[PDB]
RNA sequence: AGGAUAGUGGCCUACCAUGGUUUCAACGGGUAACGGGGAAUAAGGGUUCGAUUCCGGAGAGGGAGCCUGAGAAACGGCUACCACAUCCAAGGAAGGCAGCAGGCGCGCAAAUUACCCAAUCCUAAUUCAGGGAGGUAGUGACAAUAAAUAACGAUACAGGGCCCAUUCGGGUCUUGUAAUUGGAAUGAGUACAAUGUAAAUACCUUAACGAGGAACAAUUGGAGGGCAAGUCUGGUGCCAGCAGCCGCGGUAAUUCCAGCUCCAAUAGCGUAUAUUAAAGUUGUUGCAGUUAAAAAGCUCGUAGUUGAACUUUGGGCCCGGUUGGCC
């Protein structure tokens, strides 16, 4: 009787089932637990602002080969240390030691993406000015 | 995960282009006058190979 | 809170105004009077909104402290006096007397009535009772007192006032076969000749109406309202005589009736 | 100015107001499109008020022009004008004087500091200090 | 106190064909405008479909099936032939862009192109009845056809040349007897 | 039973009794929780959101207490303590923007120390005063609506429909290409004016000036598949870099860096996060459970869920409603 109660009073056992079952999608449990708020260096936010400590030379994972100049940022309101990508052909010269950057995640939604490993975040603007202005020197960088 | 990797080869290509400069060419025209251009481009002119068509074919 | 509203908002005030509502920002207030807040309507929306006479509140003001326009006799210079239901309005421009009645859409129908007519008003007695020193007391809908009644006078039947004198000249019972006009409810401005009675001890005595075209409704007592018996009202009913006609047979009218 | 042809629509009488209100419906094809006092000229030369019980405003065009409607009022008295008319439509017609009166935030400052009473003698002598 | 949305799949090479095809036909800049008469479409042909869920004889199917439907034909979308609440779900986006303005410009001659149309309709030309109109997107009622015509302004139809003309009366017809 | 209260009432206590709630989820914890009207997205069912422009609850740095009064446990009102903090001729005094505008911090993340009571309405002994409530403008690509960036000819090339249906006669014409060229139409922008407005700025009107490109110049993303659009050129050579996924790149790169061309949406287009559909991948509608994840070791058993058939049927006679269909 397809296990499931049919009777036109179960709709308690019914709505019980629902609610402890629920707790087996991914998305229902990271919604209730709170997981952005506790974990997520982003705060449940979209971007986060970050002071430069290092450049990185992560090299990539197989079968790919090379090397995919990423920065080691120490984010403000969390004091959180995160690996975050440099995209666009240079502009890890564009970034500078002690720099303020702003964060953005790196498109799958938590987990890392591609041949970088460990990352999950990239980097959008520089000192205040985007490094796709910089890259395509729509605008140049302040030093001063 | 990884400290060691030279990142003096960064920008290598991007400086190493061979700089060519954009065409100065005539004015494309903008909004109803473009989707005329179209219209004509698609329905008059052009196919191929006893069923078949191409919008950007490179030359043979 | 910590006393009472003195405001009232646009989108608040009962949709039987007609106004707009989104940051429109302020409507007027009916300030305390014989009538309740819903169930009113103030002398500055009679004037600006219905009739056209005014354009602004200052121009309502200029009216009103002329002693040019009077409810029941009296003039009532505040500007958001809340006149209600069978209240009479009287200016002596253009001689006009002003009957405050409900159209059958539930607004308040502007009519015009003769001076004769204006000379008297009617009420539903609401409670009777004795007061001090053993005089008996009937209380009617627009918070009127009168002592000494004919003690035949029980409650929900309806009771006709000079309006000069606050006296009683004639009243009617309320029974089967009596004109009723529904004050309140979906079924607001209709007239239908009451079928019968429920009682329901407790519990919100309910009464069944008949419109002249045989059209069966039922109301709450407290939204019902004598005026006559069957075919002799005791006000000129106003353009529509409490009817309803149905969407269909409104936009048959106003296509057949008209082409303009 | 190329036949004006002035109209008048919707006209009430307003006895307790002593005017006269309708709404003005000009037909202005190929002119400098409107011109009020005209208007008021026009209006007056067949209402009888000869220029000063008029009122007449809110005139919108038409898109595409040739034509303009707005509203209008004409009293029986330049008198009745001039205690119900609002004062901003008399200056506008030049029948009174708009006063000149200090900036809104000003008047509020002298309000707040004369909200402070005193004056009597010398004491006036040390008012350097009161806020500094 | 707002409205509008587009459509599901942004590919699909047939439809863009036929967007295309109806663009270049009836003289359109976008495909936002073919979405919107869908969007219309799509109201009233949702709206039909509940009202033949009703039964019939009706009193909500009877107003507000006959309100639409005068709507419609009024309008010209639906031909006063048909008048029974199933080509209102029939209808489609050609039908409402033949009583576009622009098309009706065109198609009433006037303008020899529907491009034409509508930069004579956007620089303040034709008028209808009286009152001139600058949008091609203006569905008229089916009675103003006897009525579109240049205005009486707007060259073609009445006064001054403009600009072009009377400067160039001056560059040459003054430029004469030197 | 009394006291207190505006009044009911363990509200408060005296005496007395020992009850009250709970697997139909009590009590406790959490809430990145004010509640609703409502919003977003959905074939239908639904999931998520709801600090807000209505409604009512609260609160005025945290707590507590109280005067006045019809109404306050009031904070643009007092009293105290705590915490922050201002003036000082150091004795004392005065504070509370989660009202308005500022823009110190916080940060991914949000505007002018502007004009006015002319409208909406409110208060006042009041038609006259006041009102950062409210309206007006400024900043504003939050979102939405409409909608320019060009149209039509003539000559040289590749075609022809129809008028007079009197032979290749004139053509009101037609589909694209030009280091071919013409006069026409304007508006964006300036701006006399009036209009608009409390007064202005804009809108709608409108004299005059305001297109021919080198000019009044539309971007944003992409061109391996998914997924519309390169069997082009140059460079680099598992490097640089692309790539949501699968995958490109190791000396002939349809994926990188550029040029050309082409595509999609277009004054809007991308990216990140969240959420909805897709997702019958939460499954009441509507999943699955031999072997892909999952039948409990087996039986008993309470709550819960579910529970055999049977009791006035059938036949007539009238009344008057809605639809047809002669005419």
């Amino acid at each position: 009787g397809k296990g499931k109660p049919r009777g036109l009073n179960s709709a308690r056992k019914l709505r019980v089932h629902r609610r402890n079952n629920r707790w087996a999608e991914n998305n229902y449990k990271k919604r209730l637990l709170g997981t952005a708020f506790k974990s997520s260096p982003f705060g449940g936010s979209s971007h986060a602002k970050g002071i430069v400590l290092e450049k990185l030379g992560i090299e990539s994972k197989q079968p790919n080969s090379a090397i995919r100049k990423c920065v080691r940022v120490q984010l403000i309101k969390n004091g959180k240390k995160v690996t975050a990508f440099v995209p666009n052909d240079g502009c890890l010269n564009f970034v500078d030691e002690n720099d303020e950057v702003l964060l953005a995640g790196f498109g799958r939604k938590g987990k890392a993406k591609g041949d970088i490993p460990g990352v999950r975040f990239k980097v959008v603007k520089v000192s205040g000015v985007s490094l796709l202005a910089l890259w395509k020197e729509k605008k140049e960088k302040p030093r001063s | 995960a990884k400290v060691h990797g030279s990142l003096a080869r960064a920008g290598k290509v991007k400086s190493q282009t061979p700089k060519v400069e954009k065409t100065e060419k005539p004015k494309k025209p903008k909004g109803r006058a473009y989707k005329r251009l179209l219209y004509t481009r698609r329905f008059v002119n052009v196919t191929l190979v006893n069923g078949k068509r191409r919008m950007n074919p490179g030359p043979s | 809170a910590r006393g009472p509203k003195k405001h009232l908002k646009r989108l608040a005030a009962p949709h039987h105004w007609l106004l707009d509502k989104l940051s429109g920002c302020y409507a007027p207030r009916p300030s305390a009077g014989p009538h309740k807040l819903r169930e009113s309507l103030p002398l500055i929306v009679f004037l600006r909104n219905r009739l056209k006479y005014a354009l602004n509140g200052r121009e309502v003001k200029a009216i009103l402290m002329q002693r040019h326009v009077k409810v029941d006799g009296k003039v009532r210079t505040d500007t958001t006096y809340p006149a209600g239901f069978m209240d009479v309005i009287t200016l002596d421009a253009t001689n006009e007397n002003f009957r405050l009645v409900y159209d059958v859409k539930g607004r308040f129908a502007v009519h015009r009535i003769t001076d004769e007519e204006a000379s008297y008003k009617l009420g539903k007695v609401k409670k009777v009772q004795l007061g001090k020193k053993g005089v008996p007391y009937v209380v009617t809908h627009d918070g009127r007192t009168i002592r000494y009644p004919d003690p035949n006078i029980k409650v929900n039947d309806t009771v006709k006032i000079d309006l000069a004198s606050g006296k009683i000249t004639d009243f009617i019972k309320f029974d089967a076969g009596k004109l009723v006009y529904v004050t309140g409810g979906r079924n607001l401005g209709r007239i239908g000749t009451i079928v019968h009675k429920e009682r329901h001890d407790g519990g919100f005595d309910l009464v069944h109406i008949k419109d002249s075209l045989d059209n069966t409704f039922v109301t709450r007592l407290n939204n019902v309202f004598v005026i006559g018996e069957q075919g002799k009202p005791y006000i000129s009913l106003p353009k529509g005589k409490g009817i309803k006609l149905s969407i269909a047979e409104e936009r048959d009218r106003r296509r057949a009736q008209q082409g303009l | 100015s190329d036949a004006v042809t002035i109209r008048t629509r919707k006209v009430i009488s307003n006895p307790l107001l002593a005017r006269k209100q309708f709404v003005v419906d000009v037909l202005h094809p190929n002119r400098a499109n409107v011109s009020k006092d005209e208007l008021r000229e026009k209006l007056a030369e067949v209402y009888k008020a000869e220029k000063d019980a008029v009122s007449v405003f809110g005139f919108r065009t038409q898109f595409g022009g040739g034509k303009s409607v707005g509203f209008g009022l004409v009293y029986n008295s330049v008198a009745e004008a001039k205690k119900f008319e609002p004062t901003y439509r008399l200056v506008r017609y030049g029948l009174a004087e708009k006063v000149e009166k200090a900036s809104r935030q000003q008047r509020k400052q002298k309000k707040n500091r004369d909200k402070k009473i005193f004056g009597t003698g010398k004491r006036l002598a040390k008012k350097v200090a009161r806020r500094n | 106190s707002k409205t509008y949305s587009t459509p599901k799949r942004p590919y699909e090479s047939s439809r863009l064909d036929a967007e295309l095809k109806l663009a270049g036909e009836f003289g359109l800049k976008n495909k936002k405008e073919i979405y919107r008469i869908s969007f219309q479409l799509s109201k009233i042909r949702r709206a039909a479909r509940d009202l033949l869920t009703r039964d019939e004889k009706d009193p909500k199917r009877l107003f507000e099936g006959n309100a639409l439907i005068r709507r419609l034909v009024r309008v010209g979308v639906l031909s006063e032939d048909k008048k029974k609440l199933d080509y209102v779900l029939a209808l489609k986006v050609e039908d409402f862009l033949e009583r576009r303005l622009q098309t009706q410009v065109y198609k009433l001659g006037l303008a020899k192109s529907v491009h034409h149309a509508r930069v004579l309709i956007t620089q303040r030309h034709i008028a209808v009845g009286k009152q001139i109109v600058n949008i091609p997107s203006f569905m008229v009622r089916l009675d103003s056809e006897k009525h579109i015509d240049f205005a009486p302004t707007s060259p073609f139809g009445g006064a001054r040349p403009g600009r072009v003309a009377r400067r160039n009366a001056a560059r040459k017809a003054e430029a004469s007897g030197e």
